[PDB]
């Protein structure tokens, strides 16, 4: 009985650490996964007003090629 | 020992944190600069009321609170307010920018800039504990940060403070007074988020609160203010046995007991009267029957559903002020004949029932009459799970287009999130269902 | 507190500036000196927003005026309020831009945009913390239509992640003969649907109808047009500038205003042009829009509504329900309390009620139907086009903008149609 008492407060503390573990890896996922999403949203938004930028050159360049001077 | 730590997030947690606080002094006789003449306890003592509050040497009385909100305006009001020298300036946390009604910036993008050092005050007023029980976590189900940060920190606090009971006074969304039309999205992303973080957590629908406001206060057009100070009797009601002692006092971790049959079965439905105007109580002496009959009264409830339509898993009475037990009993005796409340085979039906010497109090300026005795109901029923379906339904609608999930995208959510949130709702909604079922 | 900084560009987007300020001004009790003399504590409870604080307790705009020539600007240095404005905020050039959207947005646009955004981020960086842009221009010049555009772009390059909002004039024959205008107005909407997050169209074509047939004035001017631009935009800014409860901030509007990116092209409306009941019928009224779309021709996705002045709030909500319950067809089922409401006890300036309506309708295509007709009837013979691909573009670019308009229409459509079941 000694050692039926042992092992349910065992088990006790090993659910507490394990709620406090799971818990604390979920979170960690959901933050990295957070980070990279949000992130990458804003590379494509940059990215497109990079190729905007891009496009004006190469129109700004091609009014130099309609001259004859 | 026997601590509480509230924490009050986001506008209506704010405000909502205010009114009770008010209320709190009031009833204990604590002065807006926080000296309390009755308590010759100076610096210190073991005193109920010590539960939700600390002492300094020089007298002072402190809230065990912490206030945060992603934007200052709100916080601003308490730092300049009547109760400014209530509180040390590091249990009042803000940010510039709010979460604009989205979860996902609470949760993630404006949240996670404050998180660490809401841990860190909420770790200072911990270790000032000798015996710390739990949390008492006050915040919308609409707002950004409501939803969004209460999630985070919720979170947060199962890993800084493992099992320690986290019980939640969630603001459920009316039109009458809403704000976004997202609120639905938020709502169930926090109670998925949540669900596994508190072991009990009070609704409290602002459409019930605002019918109760015009009905029986014959106000117009209640505002925040109207809705707070009626929801601080409810709260107070609910932690008066922290607070004070007494012989018929019943401690609410032995209601809870009681009140949640599972984990995931934790949302009591909370009925509080009376509630009367001034110049009705000036006609009326309110007996204890009476006030125990408008328990039973659906229109009285804290959140729109018919109890009727669902069956009782368990009936916890709160009173408070001039009540025997005697008449109690004899109030109760009489419900049960009148009142068919159908409990589930599987519980047993006897009414559990506190009582609390001290008679309700209210604030100068208020619409509730003071009464000499006052109750509230706490109640397990599934029908509160009717609450549960009007905001799913809502939130079917919109995102059967993906009407603004790009605004939760954008902030780096995914919409797994959203169908994995949605999916635990109708398994709570499922296991509502099922606990009522009878055996056989 | 939350800055909004402030750019107006072109010709029509300085002087419905000029006009938005003086009256704001006005509201906020700042004189032409930027000196507080106002009564109600109200008036600088947000003024932070938009003016910043000079020394001797001088309110300077956060105003940015750009415009490739100086003539506009010139007048508005010399208007009534123009010595409020922060002179180093003036950024003008001398070729100007010839109502030529390739001018504005590629050549001579392009050359003076660093300068303009080394005043911007000179604004921004002062700020506690800013919360996004607005920008006044119109669609069918040079100026406003092209560099305005490009500001926008190249503004959110350095703040992706703040609000960029918008009041576009869109072209109307019957205010401007200019024959081009439609070409300038599809490419400058091939830029707002990417680019930015809400735009107040502000239809030429009903201000006229509304200046003509509403207030009785044969001859409509632009002060006359310019007058209802004014008072619109006052009321869509009441809810950023005073103490309020709902879209009282730039992002949180998105929020309840934008259910999906690209339809974010708002209707706005006025009232009066008196109790609560026939001020709300009023700005729900077709003639009321300063869109040239009827509501009831479309379905309403959101709607923000902003009531002024001392009245019963109990009052306006029974007749907002009222106008929602009687006229719930033309109101998306799958959006539910998609119609929002906010109050401020400040009047505007002579009215003791006013509404202000902000619609974002599906009914707007019609605008935009308008503009790719006009649009078409050009291009379908390749009419013009010399004045833009002598800058550099090439008819892609006229193609590509004019099929995304297009898109833009059948989306509207695509939502109206839409069931919940
Ligand atoms: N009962 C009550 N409800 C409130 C109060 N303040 C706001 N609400 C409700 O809360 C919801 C809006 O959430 P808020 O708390 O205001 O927003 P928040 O938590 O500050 O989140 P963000 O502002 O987006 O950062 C709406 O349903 C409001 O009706 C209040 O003082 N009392
Ligand atoms: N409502 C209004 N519209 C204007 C005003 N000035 C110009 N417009 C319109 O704007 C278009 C011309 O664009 P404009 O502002 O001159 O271009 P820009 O100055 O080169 O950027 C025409 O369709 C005009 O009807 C004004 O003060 N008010
Ligand atoms: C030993 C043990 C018991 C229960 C729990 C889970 N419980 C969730 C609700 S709570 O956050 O309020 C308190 C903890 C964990 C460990
Ligand atoms: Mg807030
Ligand atoms: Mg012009």
């Amino acid at each position: 009985k000694r050692e039926h008492e042992r092992e349910v407060i065992q088990k006790a503390i090993e659910e507490n650490n394990n709620f406090i573990k799971m818990a604390k890896e979920k979170l960690a996922q959901k933050m990295e996964s957070n980070k990279e999403n949000r992130e990458a949203h804003l590379a494509a938004m940059l990215e497109r007003l990079q190729e905007k930028d891009k496009h004006a050159e190469e129109v700004r360049k091609n009014k130099e090629l309609k001259e004859e001077a | 020992m026997r601590e509480c730590i509230s924490i009050h997030v986001g506008q209506a947690g704010v405000q909502i944190g205010n009114a009770c606080w008010e209320l709190y002094c009031l009833e204990h006789g604590i002065q807006p600069d926080g000296q309390m003449p009755s308590d010759k306890t100076i610096g210190g003592g073991d005193d109920s009321f010590n539960t939700f509050f600390s002492e300094t040497g020089a007298g002072k009385h402190v809230p065990r609170a912490v206030f945060v909100d992603l934007e200052p305006t709100v916080i601003d009001e308490v730092r300049t307010g009547t109760y400014r020298q209530l509180f040390h300036p590091e249990q009042l946390i803000t940010g510039k920018e709010d979460a604009a009604n989205n979860y996902a910036r609470g949760h993630y993008t404006i949240g996670k800039e404050i998180i660490d050092l809401v841990l860190d005050r909420i770790r200072k007023l911990a270790d000032q504990c000798t015996g710390l029980q739990g949390f008492l976590v006050f915040h919308s189900f609409g707002g950004g940060t409501g939803s969004g940060f209460t999630s985070l920190l919720m979170e947060r606090l199962s890993v800084d403070y493992g099992k320690k009971s986290k019980l939640e006074f969630s603001i459920y969304p009316a039109p009458q007074v809403s704000t976004a039309v997202v609120e639905p999205y938020n709502s169930i992303l926090t109670t998925h988020t949540t669900l596994e973080h508190s072991d009990c957590a009070f609704m409290v629908d602002n459409e019930a609160i605002y019918d109760i406001c015009r009905r029986n206060l014959d106000i117009e057009r209640p505002t925040y203010t109207n809705l707070n100070r009626l929801i601080s009797q409810i709260v107070s009601s609910i932690t008066a046995s922290l607070r004070f002692d007494g012989a018929l006092n019943v401690d609410l971790t032995e209601f809870q007991t009681n009140l949640v049959p599972y984990p995931r079965i934790h949302f009591p439905l909370a009925t509080y009267a009376p509630v009367i105007s001034a110049e009705k109580a000036y006609h009326e002496q309110l007996s204890v029957a009476e006030i125990t009959n408008a328990c039973f009264e659906p229109a009285n409830q804290m959140v729109k559903c018919d109890p009727r339509h669902g069956k009782y898993m368990a009936c916890c009475l709160l009173y408070r002020g001039d009540v025997v037990p005697k008449d109690v009993n004899a109030a109760i005796a009489t419900i049960k004949t009148k009142r068919s409340i159908q409990f589930v085979d599987w519980c047993p039906t006897g009414f559990k029932v506190g009582i609390n010497y001290q008679p309700p109090t209210v604030v100068p300026g208020g619409d509730l009459a003071k009464v000499q005795r006052a109750v509230c109901m706490l109640s397990n029923t599934t029908a509160i799970a009717e609450a549960w379906a009007r905001l799913d339904h809502k939130f079917d609608l919109m995102y059967a287009k993906r009407a603004f999930v790009h605004w939760y995208v954008g902030e780096g959510m995914e919409e797994g999130e959203f169908s994995e949130a949605r999916e635990d709702m109708a398994a709570l909604e499922k296991d509502y269902e099922e606990v009522g079922v009878d055996s056989v | 507190m939350r800055e909004i900084v402030h750019i107006q560009a072109g010709q029509c987007g300085n002087q419905i500036g000029a006009k938005f300020w003086e009256v704001i001004s006005d509201e906020h009790g700042i004189d032409p000196t930027g000196s507080y003399h106002g009564d109600s504590d109200l008036q600088l409870e947000r003024i932070n927003v938009y003016y910043n604080e000079a020394t001797g307790n001088k309110y300077v705009p956060r105003a940015i005026l750009v415009d490739l020539e100086p003539g506009t600007m010139d007048s508005v240095r010399s208007g009534p309020f123009g010595q409020i404005f922060r002179p180093d905020n003036f950024v003008f050039g001398q070729s100007g831009a010839g109502n030529n959207w390739a001018k504005g947005h590629y050549t001579e646009g392009a050359e003076l945009v660093d300068s303009v955004l080394d005043v911007v981020r000179k604004e921004s960086e002062s700020c506690d913390c800013l919360q996004g842009f607005q920008l006044t221009h119109s669609l069918g010049g040079g100026t406003g239509s092209g560099m305005g555009t490009l500001l926008i772009s190249k503004i959110r390059e350095e703040y992706p992640d703040r609000i960029m909002n918008t009041f576009s004039v869109m072209p109307s024959p019957k205010v401007s003969d200019t024959v081009v205008e439609p070409y300038n107005a599809t490419l400058s909407v091939h830029q707002l649907v990417e680019n930015t997050d809400e735009t107040y169209c502000i239809d030429n074509e009903a201000l006229y109808d509304i200046c003509f047939r509403t207030l009785k004035l044969t001859t409509p001017t632009y002060g006359d047009l310019n007058h209802l631009v004014s008072a619109t935009m006052s009321g869509v800014t009441t809810c950023l500038r005073f103490p309020g409860q709902l879209n009282a901030d730039l992002r949180k509007l998105a929020v309840n205003m934008v259910p999906f990116p690209r339809l974010h092209f708002f209707m706005p409306g006025f009232a009066p042009l008196l109790t609560v009941p026939e001020l709300t019928q009023q700005m729900f009224d077709s003639k009321n829009m300063m869109a040239a779309c009827d509501p009831r021709h479309g379905r309403y996705l959101t709607v923000a509504a902003i009531f002024r002045g001392r009245m019963s709030m109990k009052e306006v909500d029974e007749q907002m329900l009222n106008v929602q319950n009687k006229n719930s067809s033309y109101f998306v089922e799958w959006i539910p309390n998609n119609v929002k409401t906010a109050v401020c006890d400040i009047p505007p300036r002579g009215l003791k009620m006013s509404a202000t309506f902000i619609g974002n309708s599906t009914a707007i295509q019609e605008l935009f139907k308008r503009i790719s007709e006009q649009f078409t009837a050009m291009f379908r013979r390749k009419a013009f086009l010399h004045w833009y691909t002598g800058e550099g573009m090439d008819e892609m670019e006229f193609t590509e903008a004019e099929s995304n308009m297009n898109d833009l229409v059948s989306e509207y459509q695509q939502y109206q149609d839409a069931t919940a079941d």
